[PDB]
């Protein structure tokens, strides 16, 4: 289980719905250094506690913008997680996705998509007429 | 002490340096133009402070500046009307015969053949006819001949100039600091008591002692030159007291609380004068007399440097629970507090309010007025009365949408989460999905039960079963709730038993108590309510709660929603955030201001509309010498109004005759305009309809053809942004609807009014 | 040769128009100069014929001082364009003219005609297909 | 090429394809795109540099002295 | 899913990564530009399409391309 | 004063000098001539 302390928030109307608990779930967990007043991702403001914080949020999208745009560049917090959770229970942590943050270069990350050529070169969809192949996915 | 007075001097050199420096205000902008989009950004930015610096200080320099500067412009206007009225005008032709002689003070130069648009408006006189009511304003104040016009012409000008220089001086010699515009009390107080209260006192002094006794000598049939100039009723006592007893006895019955023997100058009576059709000029005295006491009072109650009065924090921070009312608890136990940081460094909300509140009191001024026509033969110009109540009408609508708009700059920009936890503030955002679907379902509800039963209505038409149509002869819908309330009013002047005993005549005549006619022609009478009337009433509703869910859905998810939770970081005014998630065009709160300016657009023109075709079918004509009433479209409204098709047939087609004819004629440059207008409407369409990406491919190939010859330009031509279009696009949809129908107003009514 | 055309001081309908026109400076001497100069349809209004062979100079003189003009505005544009190419900041000379520069190449444009001929002529008016700008086919 | 030649760019999917840069640089490691062009014209994004491989420029001036 | 693809254009600026709202891209090591990095879409299946990534980058044309493919939940950005 | 001399060659100061200057000059042909015509232009006023 996800450990940690929910903000200090008197409810609204922009937080989970059926979404939530019939496909998926995000939770966002952070550590502050004080109590203090943060936005909430889909509107109103809540207080943030002393300890290590636990947010509910219906998508990934939230956790993104609460971390990146207010834990990080007003808060100065970055040990910000952002885990999926399943209706069965099952939950598994997505970011950062190996503990270092995407825009830092890591060492043993694969090139994912990467297409060796620039796009000028794609190939006219004529060529790959009925072989089920997109030019940018063409060899 | 806490009040007080502290500037800077010469905060800002006086040079025209900056001026050979376009876009020195923006940091983007100062390095010049590389593509034509720097030359739009230029302007689009030009009044938006907030993005010139981050100075709380200097932007509220730049507004108190920038107020003067257009103060010097309505002083400019101002005397442009008073000086075209005493130099190109029939004013002094028309004060001798008001009901035979039609106000023009607009004369055309003769070189292409326009000066067929010099109508022969009576008097001697051959120029465009004014709809503005310039001519019954001045006579109402007095005016009776154009040398005073021009005195006054030449006082604007004066005016002008001293607004230009305050403006100069105040922002170049001695700006106020931030903590003096922040002088909520000493502002309210000075505002209050000193420009409300003692404007009102002043206009009062000239009514009293100025228009009083020259319109009373105007209505009892004295000559222009027989009337003494306004200021020998002041020098010569003797001359106010046989207008007026009561001035004999001077000041004491002011000073010993004996006003009641000054009742023959400050009356009370209500309704129109006979001779002239408009309110009682005693009457507006008593009236504009109360107003500067009741505004000076008002001025007295915010606590400015000697500890007497109200506190602005103090108050808002006490309006939460559980200090409510049991029932208006709800607002939780922070309420209003936390508001009071909005007003200390958010011009935008306030402009928000302001503009609101300015849209409520034109659309006060413009039902108030033909109800009770202020001004003497004003109801019986139907031409100016029509004009004067969809001006303002128009006005009114655009104030609103700016008042929105601004809530949402707001919102953006100056909104701060700290300074708004579980106060009212918070948590309006915190149910906004309640408040927009709420909205959005009534919306639904009113749409259905107004305009669907009018297809209702068409259909049964058709079908030749007017028996099952929404009509006052088949399934009657009585507004039985207004129809009490005229009743209510006509009875308490003596027309729920006589609750204002002291008003002889009715307050308006629209609620009933009689007819007023002046020069064989209805100046007001009973409004009659029906069938019809229920209809289009609950039409306004509907369209005033769209426009509503419209704006206020963009103020309420200005900073975000389920789709783009960062909206705010994007900005106010941004096109999307690209074709991702299902596609997000139009997700700004500018977007929602954009949309909602449409809205208005439709909701108002409606409601002109429906005041036109009812004052011409229920009110306007003309009365013969036995009291019989023969209106201008005959009663066309109970009948008519019901069906859409009668809209289209005996509304627009039948009474756009005077505007499609009008060639050959004075009023061809109603005709003109009036194809200017749909040209309009239909060239903003592809701005509307199109988008950028189509014009600047097409660019690229025009381009090219600039190059070929050597001749293409440095600064890269490019299609206007994405929000650029559509700002062109609403902006040319208005100006076409709105000028198409003002040629028609205007045009109908200066044929047959 | 058009039958239905006739001058406009025989057509009927066209003095019906001139005796009921205003007695205004817009209608005195131009009446008077349609009647001897324009030919009037069977509605009595001045129309304009492009089948003469007569006339032609009624043709051209409006066409050949149209096309003057144009190509005088069009050259005096093109010359000052081409005389802010070799600026540091040609983009600040399209916001801010030039006054020196743009009557230099306003008073070149008086020969327009003649200076289009020679640079067509040297290849000096067009630029080359391959030294212009183009998206990919 | 090298710092300071007029090229011309032969990239079809450019911005400035078949218009004339300004060398303002030459990488001298094996990185795929080592020349480094500067544009009077910005693009649509407003960039007005980019970087390029030898066989996709033109020569056309030489650099200065 | 949205498909998005990196190609040998790019000069590892990591603008796209920054921008990105839903964490799709990150930077991993390169050796053909002079950042030794570049881009890479490992969760493509998180991309709601924005094209926020391609605004972003500087080059021309763009290191970076989406293309709009099936729509699931997560790539309409539903929060039910 | 060489700012506001720099200022009047702005694009939109000289647009509007050009577009008042020229609309003065056919306003006047207008005045002087008015009903001119195709079929008109350069003739003698019978
Ligand atoms: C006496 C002449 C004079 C001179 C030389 C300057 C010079 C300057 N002013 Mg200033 N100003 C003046 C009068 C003057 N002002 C007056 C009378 C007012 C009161 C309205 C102001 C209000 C004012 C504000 C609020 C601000 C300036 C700013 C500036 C600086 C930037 C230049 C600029 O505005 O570019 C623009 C150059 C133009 C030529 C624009 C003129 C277009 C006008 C404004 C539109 C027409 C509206 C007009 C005022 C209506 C009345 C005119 C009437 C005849 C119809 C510059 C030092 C700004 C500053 O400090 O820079 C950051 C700034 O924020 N001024
Ligand atoms: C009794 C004092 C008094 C009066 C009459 C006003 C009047 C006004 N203030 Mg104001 N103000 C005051 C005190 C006062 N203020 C104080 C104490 C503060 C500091 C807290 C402010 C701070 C303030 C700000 C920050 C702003 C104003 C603005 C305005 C104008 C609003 C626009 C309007 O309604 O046009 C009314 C139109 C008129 C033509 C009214 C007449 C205007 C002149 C200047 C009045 C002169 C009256 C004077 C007694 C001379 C009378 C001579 C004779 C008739 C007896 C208006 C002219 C706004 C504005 O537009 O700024 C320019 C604005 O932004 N005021
Ligand atoms: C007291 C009145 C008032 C004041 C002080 C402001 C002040 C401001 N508004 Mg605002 N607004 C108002 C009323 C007001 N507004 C109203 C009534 C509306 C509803 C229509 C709006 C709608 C509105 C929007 C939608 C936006 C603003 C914005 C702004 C800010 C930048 C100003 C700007 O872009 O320059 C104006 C520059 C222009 C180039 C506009 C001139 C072009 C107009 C539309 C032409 C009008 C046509 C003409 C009247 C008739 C035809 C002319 C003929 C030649 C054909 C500034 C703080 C902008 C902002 O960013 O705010 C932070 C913004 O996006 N306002
Ligand atoms: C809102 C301001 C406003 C507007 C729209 C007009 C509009 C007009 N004025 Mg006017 N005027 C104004 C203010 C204004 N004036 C002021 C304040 C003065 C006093 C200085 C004048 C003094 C004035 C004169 C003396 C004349 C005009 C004339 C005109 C007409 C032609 C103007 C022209 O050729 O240029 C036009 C209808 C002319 C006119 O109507 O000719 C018959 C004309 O001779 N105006
Ligand atoms: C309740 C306010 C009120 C009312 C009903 C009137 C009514 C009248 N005035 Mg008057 N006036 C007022 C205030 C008012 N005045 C003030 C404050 C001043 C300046 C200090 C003047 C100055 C003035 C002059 C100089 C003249 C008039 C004239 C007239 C008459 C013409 C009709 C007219 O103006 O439209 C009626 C207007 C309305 C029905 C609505 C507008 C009134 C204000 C703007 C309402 C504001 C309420 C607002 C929406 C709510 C605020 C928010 C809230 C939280 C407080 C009429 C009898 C003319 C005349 O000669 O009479 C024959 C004339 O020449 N007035
Ligand atoms: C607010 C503007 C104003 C101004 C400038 C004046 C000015 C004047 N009034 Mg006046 N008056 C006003 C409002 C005003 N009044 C109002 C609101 C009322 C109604 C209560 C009166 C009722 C009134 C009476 C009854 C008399 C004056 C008189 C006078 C004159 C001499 C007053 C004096 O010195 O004692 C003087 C010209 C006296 C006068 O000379 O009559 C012409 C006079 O007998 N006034
Ligand atoms: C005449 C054209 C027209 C019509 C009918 C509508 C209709 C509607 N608009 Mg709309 N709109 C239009 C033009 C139109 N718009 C234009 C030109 C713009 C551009 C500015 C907009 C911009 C706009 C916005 C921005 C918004 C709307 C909204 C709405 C809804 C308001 C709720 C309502 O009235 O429900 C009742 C529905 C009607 C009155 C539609 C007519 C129904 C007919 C008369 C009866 C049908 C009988 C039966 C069901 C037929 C079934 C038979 C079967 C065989 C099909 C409604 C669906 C608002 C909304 O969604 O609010 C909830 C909203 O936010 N519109
Ligand atoms: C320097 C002046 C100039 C010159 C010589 C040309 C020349 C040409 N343009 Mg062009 N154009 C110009 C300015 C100019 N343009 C401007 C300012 C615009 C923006 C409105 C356009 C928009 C435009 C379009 C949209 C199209 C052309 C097309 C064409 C070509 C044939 C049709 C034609 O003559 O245009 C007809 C003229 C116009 C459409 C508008 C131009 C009128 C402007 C207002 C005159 C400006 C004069 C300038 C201010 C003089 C300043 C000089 C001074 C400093 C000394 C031809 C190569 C067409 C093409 O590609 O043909 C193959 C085409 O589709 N132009
Ligand atoms: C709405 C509007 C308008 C306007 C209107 C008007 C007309 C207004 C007015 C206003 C006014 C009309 C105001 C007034 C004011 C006043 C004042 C402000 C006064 C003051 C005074 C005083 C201060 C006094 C003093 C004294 C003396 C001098 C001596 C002895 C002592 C004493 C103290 C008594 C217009 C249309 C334009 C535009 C649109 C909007
Ligand atoms: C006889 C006649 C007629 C007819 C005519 C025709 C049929 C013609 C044709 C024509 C053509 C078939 C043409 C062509 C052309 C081509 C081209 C290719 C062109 C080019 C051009 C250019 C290149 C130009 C340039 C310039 C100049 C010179 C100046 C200004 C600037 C610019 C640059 C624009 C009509 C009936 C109408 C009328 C009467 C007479
Ligand atoms: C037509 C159109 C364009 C093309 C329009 C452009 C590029 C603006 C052109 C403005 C011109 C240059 C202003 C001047 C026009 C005047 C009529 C010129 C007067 C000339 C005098 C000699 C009379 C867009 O760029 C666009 C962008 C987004 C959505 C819709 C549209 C759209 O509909």
């Amino acid at each position: 289980t996800l450990e940690g302390q929910t903000p200090i928030f008197g409810g609204g109307t922009g937080g989970l719905l059926t979404k939530a608990e019939r496909e998926e779930k995000y939770v966002i967990t952070w550590t502050s250094p004080k109590e203090q007043v943060f936005e909430m991702p889909t509107g109103g403001s809540a207080i943030m506690r002393q300890g290590k914080n636990k947010l509910e949020i219906a998508r990934k999208e939230y956790g993104i913008a609460l971390g990146g745009q207010q834990l990080r560049a007003k808060f100065k917090i970055n040990d910000y997680k952002i885990y999926r959770v399943y209706p069965n229970g099952e939950t598994q942590m997505i970011h950062p996705a190996d503990g270092v943050f995407p825009e830092k270069v890591n060492q043993g990350r694969p090139k994912v998509r990467y297409v060796d050529r620039n796009i000028g070169s794609n190939p006219s969809p004529a060529k790959l007429k009925f072989s089920g192949v997109q030019p940018y996915d063409a060899p | 002490q806490k009040v007080r007075v502290v500037v800077d001097n010469d905060p800002v050199p006086t040079s025209p340096e900056l001026w050979a420096k376009p876009g020195h205000f923006d940091r983007t902008l100062a390095r010049g133009p590389k593509t034509t989009t720097w030359i739009w950004n230029l302007h689009a930015n030009a009044h938006d402070f907030d993005t010139h610096t981050s100075d709380l200080e200097d932007i509220s320099r730049k507004i108190f500046a920038a107020h003067f500067g257009h103060l010097a412009v309505i002083f400019i206007w101002l005397s442009g009307m008073y000086f075209h009225g005493a130099k190109f005008s029939n004013f002094e032709a028309w004060m001798a015969n008001p009901t035979g002689v039609k106000p023009s003070a607009q004369v055309v130069w003769s070189l292409v053949g326009q000066d067929i648009l010099n109508a022969d408006v009576g008097g001697g006189f051959h120029g465009i006819q004014i709809t503005s009511g310039l001519f019954q304003l001045w006579r109402a104040a007095g005016i009776t001949n154009t040398f005073q016009l021009y005195c006054t012409a030449i006082g604007g000008l004066v005016m002008a100039a001293i607004m230009l220089f305050a403006g100069w001086f105040h922002y170049h010699k001695r700006a106020p600091k931030l903590e003096w515009f922040q002088n909520w009390e000493a502002m309210m107080n000075h505002h209050l008591a000193g420009l409300l209260g003692l404007g009102c006192l002043g206009w009062a002094g000239h009514q009293i002692h100025v228009a009083l006794p020259v319109n009373k000598l105007l209505d009892a049939g004295v000559a222009i030159k027989d009337i003494p100039l306004p200021h020998e009723f002041i020098l010569n006592t003797s001359l106010m007291a046989e207008l007026y007893p009561s001035f004999a006895k001077g000041l004491v019955p002011f000073f010993t609380l004996q006003w009641g023997q000054y009742a023959d100058f400050l009356t009370f009576k209500g309704g129109l004068n006979p001779v002239t059709g408009g309110l009682w000029l005693s009457d507006t005295a008593h009236h504009h007399l109360a107003l500067a006491v009741l505004f000076i009072v008002a001025g007295h109650f915010y606590r400015t440097n000697w500890g007497i009065g109200h506190s602005f924090k103090e108050m808002l921070d006490d309006a939460k629970s559980p200090n409510m009312l049991p029932f208006l608890n709800f607002i939780g136990p922070v309420g209003h507090e936390g508001l009071d940081k909005i007003f200390e460094t958010s011009w935008h909300a306030n402009l928000s309010i302001h503009l609101v509140q300015f849209g409520t009191a034109s659309l006060l001024v413009a039902h108030h007025m033909y109800a009770m026509p202020p001004y003497p033969y004003l109801a019986t110009d139907y031409a100016t009365a029509l004009s004067l109540f969809t001006h303002h009408v128009w006005i009114a609508g655009f104030c609103i949408v700016g008042g929105a708009a601004h809530a949402a700059i707001f919102m953006v920009r100056d909104y701060d989460p700290a300074h708004h936890v579980n106060n009212i503030l918070d948590r309006t955002l915190r149910h906004r999905d309640v408040i927009i679907s709420h909205l959005a379902w009534v919306c639904q509800f009113l749409g259905f039960h107004s305009f669907a039963m009018y297809c209702h209505n068409d259909t049964m038409r058709a079908f030749g079963r007017p028996q099952d149509m929404f009509s006052d002869t088949g399934i009657q819908l009585q507004p039985i709730f207004a129809q009490w309330i005229q009743h209510i009013h006509t009875a308490a002047v003596g027309a729920l038993g006589t609750t204002a005993p002291g008003i002889g005549a009715p307050v308006s005549y629209a609620w009933g108590g009689g007819m007023v006619a002046v020069g064989g022609k209805v100046a007001m009478m009973p409004i009659a309510l029906g069938t019809a009337d229920f209809l289009i009433h609950h039409i306004h509703a509907f369209t005033i709660h769209v426009t509503v869910l419209v704006l206020f859905k963009g103020v309420l998810f200005a900073r975000g929603s389920r789709l783009v939770p960062d909206k705010a970081n994007l900005g106010f005014r941004f096109p999307c955030d690209g074709p991702g998630r299902g596609g997000t065009c139009q997700v700004s709160a500018w977007d929602h201001v954009f949309l909602g300016l449409f809205w208005m657009y439709n909701s108002l023109s409606m409601v002109v509309f429906h005041f036109s075709w009812k004052m011409q079918s229920d009110v306007w004509g003309t009365v013969d010498s036995d009291g019989i009433v023969t209106h201008l479209t005959g009663g066309n409204f109970a009948t008519s109004s019901i069906t859409n098709n009668g809209w289209l047939r005996d509304f627009l087609w039948a009474q756009s005759a005077q505007v499609i004819q009008s060639y050959n004629s004075s009023l061809s440059a109603y005709g003109l305009m009036f194809l200017a207008g749909h040209f309009i409407f239909g060239f903003s369409l592809m701005f509307l309809f199109s988008g950028r990406g189509y014009w600047q491919e097409l660019i690229e190939s025009i381009v090219w053809a600039h190059n070929k010859l050597k001749v293409a330009p440095a600064i890269q031509p490019r299609a206007l942004s994405i929000v650029h279009g559509r700002a062109v696009g609403v902006a040319h949809y208005l100006l076409g609807g709105i000028v198409t129908t003002w040629a028609f107003f205007l045009a109908r009514m200066s044929a047959i009014g | 040769a058009n039958s239905t055309l006739v001058p406009c001081s025989k057509s009927p309908a066209f003095q019906a128009r001139m005796k009921n026109a205003p007695d205004t400076y817009y209608f005195n001497k131009p009446f008077k100069a349609y009647a001897k100069y324009e030919l009037c349809g069977t509605d009595g209004l001045p129309h304009l014929p492009l089948d003469r062979l007569d006339r032609a100079t009624d043709v051209l003189v409006p066409i050949g001082l149209f096309l003057y003009v144009a190509g005088f505005i069009g050259w005096s544009g093109r010359s000052y364009l081409r005389a802010t190419k070799s600026a540091s900041d040609p983009e600040m000379k399209e916001i801010f003219i030039d006054l020196p520069l743009a009557l230099q190449s306003i008073s070149k444009a008086v020969l327009w005609p003649l200076l289009a001929l020679q640079e067509f002529l040297s290849g000096d008016l067009t630029a080359r297909d391959e030294e212009i700008p183009i998206s990919p086919r | 090429v090298e710092r300071g030649s007029k090229v011309r760019i032969l990239r079809r999917e450019s911005y400035w394809y078949q218009d004339v840069g300004l060398v303002a640089s030459v990488d001298k490691s094996g990185i795929k795109y080592p020349v480094i062009v500067r544009f009077d014209k910005v693009n649509y994004a407003g960039v007005n540099t980019n970087n390029f491989a030898d066989f996709e420029l033109l020569e056309i001036e030489k650099p200065k002295a | 899913s949205h498909t998005v693809k990196i190609y040998d254009t790019c000069i590892g600026c990591t603008q796209c990564v920054r921008a990105c709202p839903t964490d799709v891209l990150e930077m991993v090591p390169w050796d053909g530009c002079k950042a030794a990095q570049i881009a890479s879409s490992p969760r493509t299946e998180d991309c709601v399409g924005c094209k926020r990534c391609e605004t972003a980058c500087p080059t021309d044309f763009l290191s970076i391309r989406v293309y709009l493919g099936a729509e699931t939940t997560r790539s309409m950005g539903l929060a039910y | 004063m060489q700012h506001v001399f720099k200022y009047l060659t702005l694009a939109p100061v000289m647009a509007t000098f050009t577009m008042v200057a020229l609309s003065v000059v056919l306003i006047m042909l207008q005045i002087w001539f008015p009903g001119l015509q195709y079929g008109t232009y350069f003739k003698p006023t019978p």
